[PDB]
């Protein structure tokens, strides 16, 4: 946000957005709050919104974010993936098969998508 | 009930999907064995046709009854991708021409699914053979072929045809009807009488054409079986994907319910 | 035989009037149809459409 | 649904319909994977009758007329038993499967098959 | 080299103490800090640089790197790797 | 399921139809309006009745269309009209 306010376009890399959700679940349990669906914190959507709504394009500059995503039990309907996908604008999928052919970067042009 | 029954259904369908994927290649392997057997029998039929052509042109002294004016091939087993149905559907098209012409029909049947078809509609069977191996032998066809040849010599049949599938390509089996009985510088040195030679060669010619129709239908069957097992493998994959979605719902419900019973129990203590 | 070609067209079994007739008579006996019928079979389309749809719905 | 309350004719017709629909429900997974053509000659006939019974159970209502346009139908118990008994006995094996859909009494299935 | 023959039994013992101390339960009744229990233990297994060994030993050991390798063992239930502790 | 128990009909949008290029992806097979039949104007009410049946005739033949060109004239005309209405 300081670099954005200097009039720049900035990249914010988040090592794993699932670990941010889990840290919120752990803190919520330590504070004694009543758990929600699948055992997540009752504040799941608000905690994601407070972080994701600051990453935007403004009149001064912008912050673009690349976030690594982990899907629990390969279930795309789980509350963590389901809450995260509401904020994403693009999906880049890396393929082990494409890397085996010697092509780099190993993006899958068929599975990867963008709202743009 | 819950997650346990769904997990058992998935495992059962997953085991079946693996063999239908493998059996598709087993059918392709058997398709290639049938295709080499189709080619191996051609030199004999074409030379018999070359001999009869000259031996009839050069000898205007005698005209065989076969030179002046249905045998149905079907499978003995399951997994056929519409092979027998497309053939029976087509037989009616040529029979319709016979109904407009007012002509009578005699039928010969090769294979168990063909016998089951005519038996379910009241079709008049003059001869029938079944339970032949995937690699048949011409000596089993002699019986069924002779009854149909005799009916021609007795004047009971005006024209005879062989109904079978033709191998257009590895993805296409075509239903067909082919006429069997009604078909220059030197002369041959006949040891026996020419009538005996022409009469003997014409019998070998028709038997050879019926055998080639049977072997080409078996190549079409293995090609149809490949498509059918490919489709079964693909169809099972859609069922497993849907059952995985139902399982995930039960996984989330079990975790939510256990926590709701646990939180209620700790609030009372 | 021809001046530049020799073709031998062999037979798979020993033909004869008895074996040749017997296979035909056995094929009449094998045509075991308790009720012979007529052959008109007007239900062709009713069965052909059912199986055409069933074979399409499978794919 | 007791022989001492409704009589044996109604009771056996209802039990016959349930037996056919139960057997059709057991074949659903096999039909989805291998198709209808792999079933036995007995199962094929039962599945064909199950599909007709399942469609004959449908009925246009006098309160549902606004949704589609079709006129409503009132079917007596006598006509209901006669229709399902005939389908179970095989008296309608020749009529097409779509002739039973939305027709009230069994005689209307015979008239719908003429189109 | 260190082998922890059952980290799942350590988690069960810590869950017992936490429930008897009346601390708030989460998924599978484990406390909110069960991830921190195993993470605090497993991040000690490491390889340290020559400068770390030279600083720790006050120059008694020079030009050598030390290490601790860990082989933790965990028991699954009917192959379910999606359980909380696993 | 709670909102369907309150509202007077639902417009279902299908993911398969949307990914197939049919962008206004309304699923006619299950989308319904209870009070809306009395709300249409005379011109749209009279012309729409013939169009909902055409889409019902297409729903059963759409997937098999590539090899359906050899069927009877009735089946072929119903499919051809169904593709044009779609």
């Amino acid at each position: 946000e300081k670099f954005r306010d200097e009039g720049r376009d900035v990249l914010l890399f988040i090592d794993n957005i699932y670990r941010y959700t889990l840290a919120g679940t752990e803190v919520s349990a330590l504070l004694g709050r009543m758990p929600s669906a699948v055992g997540y914190q009752p504040t799941l959507a608000e905690e994601m919104g407070v972080l994701q709504e600051r990453i935007t394009s403004t009149k001064k500059g912008s912050i673009t974010s690349i976030q690594a995503v982990y899907v629990p039990a390969d279930d795309l309907t789980d509350p963590s993936p389901a809450t995260t996908f509401a904020h994403l604008d693009a999906t880049v999928v890396l393929s082990r098969d494409i890397a085996s052919l010697g092509i780099y970067p190993a993006v899958d042009p068929l599975d990867s998508t963008s709202r743009q | 009930a819950g997650a346990k029954e769904i997990r058992s259904k998935i495992a059962s369908i997953k085991s079946t999907q693996k063999i239908t994927n493998a059996m598709e290649k087993v059918a392709v392997s058997k398709m290639r064995k049938a295709q080499m057997r189709m080619a191996a029998g051609r030199p004999y039929a074409e030379r018999i046709r070359q001999v009869i052509g000259h031996l009839a042109n050069a000898n205007p002294e005698y005209r065989h009854p076969f030179m002046v004016e249905y045998i149905v091939v079907s499978s003995d087993r399951g997994l056929c991708g519409g092979l027998n149905i497309n053939l029976f559907k087509s037989l009616v098209k040529d029979m319709s021409g016979y109904r407009e012409q007012g002509a009578e029909i005699d039928l010969c049947v090769i294979g168990s699914k063909g016998a089951s078809f005519f038996r379910s509609f009241g079709g008049n069977v003059v001869a029938a053979i079944s339970h032949l191996g995937e690699e048949p032998s011409i000596n089993d066809l002699i019986g069924s072929v002779k009854v149909m040849l005799d009916a021609y010599l007795e004047g009971r049949i005006d024209r005879l045809f062989v109904v079978s599938n033709k191998f257009v390509n590895t993805m296409t089996q075509k239903p067909t009807v082919e006429q069997l009985i009604p078909l220059h510088h030197w002369d041959y040195l006949y040891e026996p009488d020419a009538k005996s030679l022409l009469d003997g060669l014409l019998v070998r010619y028709v038997e050879s054409q019926v055998y080639q129709a049977v072997v080409e239908n078996n190549a079409c069957e293995q090609a149809a079986r490949m498509i059918a097992m490919k489709n079964a493998t693909d169809n099972a994959g859609e069922l497993i994907s849907d059952l995985q979605l139902i399982y995930n719902k039960a996984r989330q419900a079990a975790i939510t319910q256990e926590i709701s019973e646990i939180v209620g129990g700790a609030a009372a203590v | 035989v021809q001046p530049n070609m020799v073709k031998v067209l062999a037979d798979t079994v020993v033909r004869a009037g008895d074996l040749d007739e017997a296979a035909a008579q056995e094929a009449l006996k094998a045509a075991e149809k308790a009720l012979q019928g007529k052959g008109a079979e007007f239900d062709y389309s009713a069965a052909a459409a059912r199986l055409a749809e069933a074979a399409a719905q499978l794919r | 649904l007791d022989p001492l309350v409704i009589g044996q004719d109604h009771y056996d017709t209802a039990r016959g319909v349930q037996y056919v629909l139960q057997r059709y429900k057991e074949l659903k997974d096999i039909i989805a994977i291998l198709g209808m053509d792999e079933l036995s000659e007995a199962d094929k006939l039962l599945v064909a009758r199950a599909r007709k019974i399942q469609r004959f159970l449908s009925q246009p209502f006098f309160v549902a007329e606004v949704f589609t346009g079709s006129p409503g139908k009132y079917v007596s118990l006598k006509d209901t038993i006669a229709g399902f008994k005939g389908i179970l006995n095989g008296d309608y094996d020749h009529l097409p499967e779509q002739a039973f859909y939305m027709v009230g009494g069994i005689e209307e299935a015979v008239e719908k098959a003429k189109k | 080299l260190i082998v922890y023959d059952d980290l799942s039994k350590q988690a069960v013992a810590y869950r017992q103490i936490s429930l008897l101390l009346r601390r708030p339960p989460g998924r599978e009744a484990y406390p909110g800090d069960v991830f921190y229990l195993h993470s605090r233990l497993l991040e000690r297994a490491s390889r340290v640089s020559e400068e770390y060994v030279e600083k720790f030993t006050n120059g008694a050991v020079t030009g050598k790197t030390g290490s601790l390798t860990a082989l933790p063992i965990i028991e699954t239930q009917a192959g379910d790797v999606s359980a909380f502790v696993p | 399921t709670n909102v369907i128990s309150i509202t007077d009909g639902q417009i279902f949008l299908e993911s398969a139809m949307f990914n197939s290029g049919i962008r206004p992806a309304v699923n006619a097979g299950i989308s319904v309006s209870r009070v809306g039949g009395a709300a249409q104007t005379k011109i749209i009410k009279k012309l729409s009745g013939g169009i909902r049946t055409a889409l019902a005739q297409y729903r059963e033949l759409a997937a098999f269309a590539q090899f359906a060109s050899d069927l009877d004239e009735a089946t072929r005309k119903q499919l051809e009209h169904g593709q044009r209405v779609t």
